[PDB]
DNA sequence: GGGCTAATGACGGCGAATACCC
DNA sequence: GGGTATTCGCCGTGTACCTCTCCTAGCCC
RNA sequence: CGGAGAGGUA
């Protein structure tokens, strides 16, 4: 947050737009547009059912299915995880195994 | 004896290596292709006369070539006593010790100083059959010219860390002493120690960086008293880790620690081996911190310490005081203020990179560096290549020098040294000396001195092609065809084997001759 | 298989062709160092040259070896020629120093 | 014929002159101009140059002499 | 288009090593880390390997 | 064969580039497409690069073969020997100059460096996005520095003539028009007799020594911004249709007319004084094609139908790997040459090898032709022909004969050493 | 497989040695997400690789 | 045009540093013609105006001032050094080529503004007609 | 008919352009 | 200030052969 | 004999 630039929503999808696409001056409606798709439209970013209980399965979670979108929830729980993992109560996931 | 056993300049064939060995001689100085002076090639004897035939060099033998490829093909089979703990001679001869920072004191303790000390075992001639590396501090029972059996500790240290021996008698002052920044407060006392930590050498604090803590050995009447015969100053600029162990008010006696750093007994794993470690010694790629050197002898000092990385003063006794160098502050150092140090003394420890070799501790040292580390790395493999092909390698890396002061370049032109000394021959043979003209080595990697090739056909045409083209076309250069690669392409004889005599011809039949 | 005279190409006059008489064999520059390891220096000259690209070269050396002798001519391979035309199609300059 | 070059090589040392000088000799001793010294088993003119270079009948002194030997009567 | 181009021209899209029915039921039994969303062949990749 | 001791590298000129060149290309055409007949004055074309066929005119009207010293006079043909066809080179007259892409996108950007700003700067006003001022007047603001559109404009409104910025290669080419290095060379000399700091000092050897390196490669900055651009031989770069649907070819064809109709339509449009935005959009879209067709890859990439892969350019096959392509690798193949699986003969001596019969025969085969017109077993080419097809025993004593002495070298493909 | 994968980025020394971590997020159709650490324990974002 | 041209000449503030440049690197140019700029008023501008209604031309008479101006600074340096050589002046010989003595030598800056002050009052005289 | 006509699951190295503690 | 310390692109990728496909198409005239 | 992708070989 200190290293953070930007303080609020606009200035935020802004820099986000930019740095999608170089140049293409840009507009808070097109940057909201564009995260919206990227991440919470089902025409554009879909986990599917393997996906999703793969997620849930990763991040420890009781469900075996969920929504194709990514939520809120779901990256706050990347966040926490990622910091145990740094922490050391995580663990790292093998790369070639099976499963 | 200064009796001659062998001819001048002649090629060393079974018969003169057969009467070596029984007049046992323990080296030999050989023309090498690195200390060649013929220009724009090898001279025969500077090679040697490895070939498919016992005969000396031919004239016309492309051996670069040869030493390129005698260098690949075991390359397919490259895949990827105890050290630091104590030296224990396993033969029976000679102590005999090089290079030596040491004093005899108390106890009939030999404490040998810094890391730059070597210790040989001379056998019943000249010869050397084994060879160790003496620490800074050790405690030697032995000396110059004593017998020693198998298996026996002729210099020993503790395996997990390395003691500071005090050479001379007197308390200990704490000097450059701030309370919570250089060291943390612990006190256990057994019997008079204590368990004060320096701070780790990465970053210790605000003020335990800008300053650096000391311990000063002084008689009971405070003078100074110094250390004649050794280059450790008596003041013990304490590095990281170094626990200091005597406390200050009591009389210290020689043969006591004063500060106890630890090491890691050995093994460290900063080592990689094979194809790929062959490889970045011909690139001379950086290895993670080297091990910088002293790049200049005489007394040095800290400058201002702690400038984000620390500058280290080196000022010679005779030469440019103000010479401040650069320090990171991720390293254990071996050298502090007030040491003696000189070219290629190491100012961190690790491993060394070649360009810090060749710049300062010469050009013989560093294709000797090169040249046994690519050995070794062909040792582990049990295969084995002669060094002329390794040393010719060398020779083709370090063509460039830069110029300090010019005769014809710019003071900074990083320009062929084959050139650089047809220059400078060319000028001293001439009654007049213009400027100059002063040049240093500089190592380049095999990618860089082939794109640094003085033709940028072979450079173009084998590497990357866009950025050499346009630099010679912006650059407008020209070239006389050099090398046999060119040619190849050019689709003409080679100036080598078979074709060296018709090309060498042709260059006879050039300038109306 | 093995050929002696048969197909070229349309770009350039190394051998390759089809399978009713397939092009010479690779002569990579691998095995050019191996031959500049040798005092390999005219043999270089006619794999590369007469052997390879120069057509007159191609065309007189056949000439000669079936006139009952066995000489070459040096000639100026035609690959160094697409070359040095393809660098001067982006207006860079290539000359010769003519001796 | 001959199969081993260690006699030219001792012969001529840098051996590489030697294949000059052998070429020079198979030459025209394939192309008219000349006859070979050493007598013939239907060999080719290499191996015939060999055998010659190997009994010191023919080396770059004896070839440069017959050939301004040959120039001399050739121009006059 | 589409599909006929998965069928016809992708590079798991193979022709049947077809000489032994030991070559047929490995093929098809193959399984190719490579392809599109997966590994590349020049990789190394040691630790893939 | 020709007699050279030394290959000279040089930037070029557009005039020594027309003289290069025997012709102007045109026509954005290399055949008419459905018919394979090639289009003048297109990228092909008998006129500019000479007959595609050897020793006589294609227009219809010469067909004898007496026509090699001189052209045709009957039409614009130039006739000659076929091989000048692979040897003649073209150019095509761009309307707007042109950047060379590979002075911008290489980390030592020698534009950037010569004009000591960056790329960045140089990529933006060349992609038509910023203004420079080109050689101002007694304006408060530099004489040499970026500006975008807001400003440009406040300068615009706030000086008049003695303000000029302009967009795309046509800008550079001013500063590069505007610079004499000489003068530069002795005002840089001339203030190292005065200047005493170490940073001043360095930077003005630094100069100096660029400068220097400019003047003795005797280039002037001018030619280094493309005004013509010359188009390869057709024939190093040959014309090979695909039957059915397809017109595939060589990729430089296609690239070479993208560029062309690029250029045709710039022309068009500033022949009849097009507004200024679509005449600078049609000139970023020129400079994007002159920049692909150089080398695809520092513009974005330039894809072919049915085929997700950028076309070759003429950077793309002049890098090679491993090395350039066709001097030795890859490949360099050779004739005379074979190849075979190995069998062990340990009946052999140590000079020996054993080698097929077929093998021999179709490797020996000029040999095998002259010894047997020497010896009089044949009295033609023709004769050797059937000859060795036939494969008679006439011929294995020939075989005998020409392989009696006559060694060959066996080679392994990884080659690791010499003895290889 | 589609999912949350913490995987660790080796050979960031900067003469500090110390292995980072890193969080990749993978659907089965869409943009990548990327989590990443640096040596200054400062967690970086990459949409793709962007 | 107008018999009297107003000049920002030989004034003792006209000594500053003129380093002005709005990307990298600081040396020569962009500061050689706000020089010679900054030893013109306004009245030269609408002068060149009324004089000259051809904007090429004009840039072309600019390009002239600027290449007048550049050779009377080198003549200012050449005069420099000739003074200081017949001063007593020693070559010095430094790792950036030659320089004269501390005491000898002068600065760039000072002998640019000069000729840009007399450069100026030349054109100022040229409009006198 | 057609004449123009328009991505990471790489890895290691490296130079260039800024980035950041003391 | 300055020296890392990153971030931003460029770049390199054994050899040679065999087999196999699969090859600018959109489109407003 | 214009160029990509795949397998197998060494």
């Amino acid at each position: 947050l200190r290293v953070d630039p930007t303080n609020d929503r606009l200035s935020a999808l802004v820099e986000i737009y930019r740095m999608m696409r170089p140049g293409e001056p840009p507009t808070r409606e097109a940057a909201e547009s564009l995260f919206e798709n990227l991440f919470f439209s089902e025409d554009r970013y879909d986990l599917s059912a393997v996906g999703r209980m793969k997620f849930n399965r990763s991040l420890l979670r009781e469900e075996i299915e969920g929504s194709g979108i990514l939520s809120k929830d779901d990256i706050i729980d990347v966040m926490k995880k990622l910091i145990d993992i740094r922490n050391g109560k995580g663990e790292v996931d093998d790369i070639d195994h099976l499963g | 004896t200064a009796d001659i056993l062998v001819p001048r300049n002649t090629l060393l064939h079974e018969q003169w290596c057969d009467l070596l060995e029984e007049n046992s001689v323990d080296a030999v100085k050989v023309r090498s292709v690195v200390s060649c002076d013929t220009d724009f090639g090898v001279c025969a004897h500077c090679y040697g006369r490895d070939l498919a035939r016992g005969h000396i060099i031919n004239k016309g033998e492309a051996i670069g070539v040869i030493a390129a490829q005698s260098i690949g093909e075991p390359g397919t089979q490259l895949t990827m006593a105890a050290a630091e703990s104590s030296i224990q001679v396993k033969n029976k001869g000679s102590i005999k010790l090089s290079n030596v920072k040491s004093v005899v004191n108390s106890s009939g303790k030999l404490v040998i100083t810094s890391r730059n000390t070597e210790l040989k075992l001379i056998d019943e001639f000249g010869r050397t059959k084994e060879s160790y590396k003496v620490p800074y501090g050790a405690v030697l029972a032995k000396g110059d010219g004593e017998q020693v059996a198998g298996g026996e500790t002729v210099a020993n240290w503790d395996p997990h860390t390395m003691p500071v021996i005090t050479e001379v008698s007197g308390f200990v002052r704490f000097t450059d002493m701030i309370d919570g920044q250089t060291i943390t407060r612990q006190t256990d006392e057994l019997t008079g120690l204590s368990s004060l930590v320096v701070l780790d050498s990465a970053e210790r604090t605000a003020g335990g960086k800008d300053l650096r803590p000391a311990l000063k050995i002084v008689d009971a009447q405070g003078n100074d008293v110094l250390i004649p015969g050794t280059d450790m100053p008596a003041q013990y600029f304490l590095p990281g880790k170094a626990i200091v162990q005597l406390e200050d008010g009591v009389q210290i006696s020689s043969g006591d620690t004063l500060a106890r750093i630890p090491q890691e007994s050995g093994g460290t794993k900063d080592i990689t081996g094979g194809l790929p470690r062959v490889a970045d010694l011909f690139e001379a790629r950086r290895p993670k911190e080297p091990a910088i050197l002293a790049e200049i002898s005489g007394i040095v000092s800290f400058g201002k310490e702690t400038k984000g990385k620390r500058r280290l003063v080196i000022t010679p006794v005779d030469g440019s005081d103000p010479y401040e160098e650069m320090i990171p502050k991720w390293r254990q150092l071996n050298v502090f203020e007030g040491e003696r140090v000189e070219r290629g003394d190491v100012i961190s420890d690790g491993p060394e990179a070649p360009h810090d070799i060749l710049r300062l501790r010469g050009v013989h040292a560093v294709t000797r560096y090169i040249v046994n580390e690519v050995q070794d790395v062909y040792r582990l493999q049990g295969v084995k290549i002669n060094d002329k092909h390794i040393e010719v390698i060398v020779r083709q890396m370090l063509r460039k020098a830069t110029i300090v002061n010019a005769g014809s370049s710019d003071f900074l032109e990083g320009e062929q040294v084959e050139y650089s000394r047809v220059k400078i021959a060319n000028r001293e043979l001439e009654a007049n000396g213009k400027v100059g003209a002063t040049y240093s080595r500089d190592l380049l990697g095999i990618t860089k001195a082939s794109l640094a090739t003085e033709s940028f056909i072979s450079a173009a045409s084998f590497q990357e092609t866009t950025r050499v083209l346009t630099e010679a076309a912006v650059a407008g250069k020209r070239d006389e065809l050099r090398g046999l690669k060119e040619n190849v392409i050019v689709g003409r004889l080679i100036p080598a084997g078979t074709g060296y005599a018709y090309h060498q011809d042709r260059m006879r039949r050039r300038a109306a001759g | 298989h093995a050929r002696s005279t048969g197909s070229y190409s349309l770009v350039t006059q190394q051998p390759l062709g089809g399978k009713a008489q397939f092009g010479g064999q690779r002569f990579g520059e691998m095995e050019v160092w191996a031959l500049e390891a040798y005092g390999a220096a005219y043999t270089l000259q006619e794999m590369l040259t007469v052997k390879s690209d120069d057509v007159n070269g191609r065309t007189k050396m056949y000439k000669n070896i079936v006139d009952g002798n066995h000489q070459m001519e040096p000639g100026m391979p035609e690959s160094f020629n697409v070359l040095l035309k393809e660098i001067r199609s982006l207006g860079i300059n290539i000359e010769l120093e003519d001796e | 014929a001959r199969v081993t070059v260690q006699d030219a090589v001792e012969k001529i040392g840098n051996r590489f002159d030697l294949v000059l000088v052998a070429a020079r000799r198979a030459r025209q001793m394939q192309v008219g101009g000349k006859d070979p010294l050493v007598p013939e088993e239907n060999d080719k003119t290499t191996v015939i140059a060999l055998r010659e270079i190997e009994e010191g009948l023919i080396n770059n002194q004896i070839l440069d002499v017959r050939e301004r030997q040959e120039q001399q009567e050739q121009e006059a | 288009a589409a599909v006929k181009e998965f069928f016809g021209s992708s590079q798991l899209s193979q022709f049947m090593d077809q000489n032994n029915p030991l070559s047929e039921i490995t093929h098809k039994r193959r399984i190719s880390a490579l392809g599109p969303g997966g590994l590349t062949r020049e990789r190394a990749g040691f630790e893939v390997r | 064969t020709e007699e050279f001791d030394a290959i000279k590298i040089a930037l070029a000129s557009p005039d020594m580039i027309r003289s290069w060149s025997f012709g102007e290309v045109k026509k954005p055409e290399t055949i008419n497409y459905r018919t394979f007949k090639p289009e003048r004055d297109g990228l092909f074309c008998a006129r500019i690069f000479g007959p595609v066929k050897d020793y006589e005119c294609l227009c219809g009207k010469y067909k004898r073969l007496k026509h090699r010293g001189v052209i045709c006079e009957k039409c614009g043909v130039e006739v000659t020997q076929t091989k000048v066809r692979r040897e003649r080179m073209g150019h095509i007259e761009l309307a707007s100059p042109t950047a060379h892409i590979w002075f911008l996108k290489s980390l030592p950007s020698r534009i950037g460096l010569l004009l000591d700003m960056p790329l960045r700067d140089i990529e933006r006003v060349l992609y038509f996005e910023s203004y420079v001022v080109i050689e101002g007047g007694m304006t408060n603001l530099e004489r040499q520095q970026i500006l975008t559109e807001e400003q440009y404009l406040d300068a615009l409104e706030e000086f008049g003539d003695e303000f000029d910025a302009k967009m795309g290669a046509e800008a550079i080419q001013a500063l590069l028009k505007s610079m004499d290095l000489e003068q530069e060379c002795e005002q840089l000399r001339e203030e190292l007799n005065e200047t005493n700091s170490e940073t001043k000092r360095k930077k003005l050897t630094k100069r100096i020594k660029l400068l220097e390196a400019f003047v003795q490669s005797g280039n002037k900055p001018e030619w280094m911004i493309l005004t013509v651009l010359p188009v390869l031989p057709p024939d190093l770069r040959p014309l090979v249709p695909l039957d059915g649907g397809r017109f595939a070819t060589s990729d430089l064809n296609d690239l070479y007319r993208r560029v062309i109709n690029r250029n045709n339509r710039l022309k068009r449009l500033l022949d009849l004084a097009a507004p200024d935005i679509i005449v600078r959009n049609e000139k970023r879209m020129l400079q994007e094609a002159v920049d692909a067709l150089l080398d695809n890859g520092r513009r974005g990439r330039a894809i072919t139908g049915s085929n997700k892969r950028p076309l070759k350019s003429l950077a793309d096959m002049i890098k090679g790997k491993q090395g350039r392509f066709r001097q030795n690798l890859l490949g360099k193949r050779v004739d005379y040459s074979g190849r075979s699986v190995i069998t062990v003969g340990p009946y052999l001596r140590l000079h020996q090898c054993g080698l097929p019969k077929k093998m021999a025969l179709e490797l020996f085969k000029p040999f095998i032709y002259g010894k047997l017109e020497l010896r009089g077993l044949a009295t033609t080419i023709k004769a050797a022909k059937k000859m060795v097809e036939r494969e008679e025993a006439v011929v294995w004593d020939i075989l005998d004969e020409v392989i009696r002495e006559h060694p060959v070298l066996l080679n392994r493909a990884p080659t690791l050493h010499r003895l290889g | 497989s589609p999912g949350v994968f913490f995987d660790s980025d080796k050979g960031k020394t900067h003469s500090s040695g110390k292995v980072l971590y890193n969080a990749r997020i993978i659907p089965y159709r869409g943009s990548w997400l990327d989590f990443e650490f640096d040596p200054k324990d400062n967690l970086f974002v990459r949409i793709d690789r962007r | 045009m107008t018999k009297i041209t107003v000049n920002y000449t030989v004034d003792v503030k006209d000594i500053q540093p003129k380093h002005v440049r709005s990307e990298s690197n600081p040396q020569n140019q962009n500061k050689i013609r706000r020089a010679w700029v900054l030893s013109l008023s306004d009245n030269a501008m609408e002068v060149i105006q009324n004089k000259i209604k051809s904007a090429p031309a004009r840039h072309a008479y600019y390009e002239a001032i600027d290449r007048e101006v550049s050779n009377k600074w080198i003549e200012l340096m050449r005069k420099h050094t000739t003074e200081s050589l017949n001063a007593g002046a020693k070559f010095i010989m430094t790792s950036c080529g030659e320089r004269l003595e501390d005491d000898y030598c002068g600065n760039a800056d000072e002998r640019l503004i000069v000729a840009a002050q007399i450069v100026a009052e030349t054109i100022a005289a040229d409009f006198n007609r």
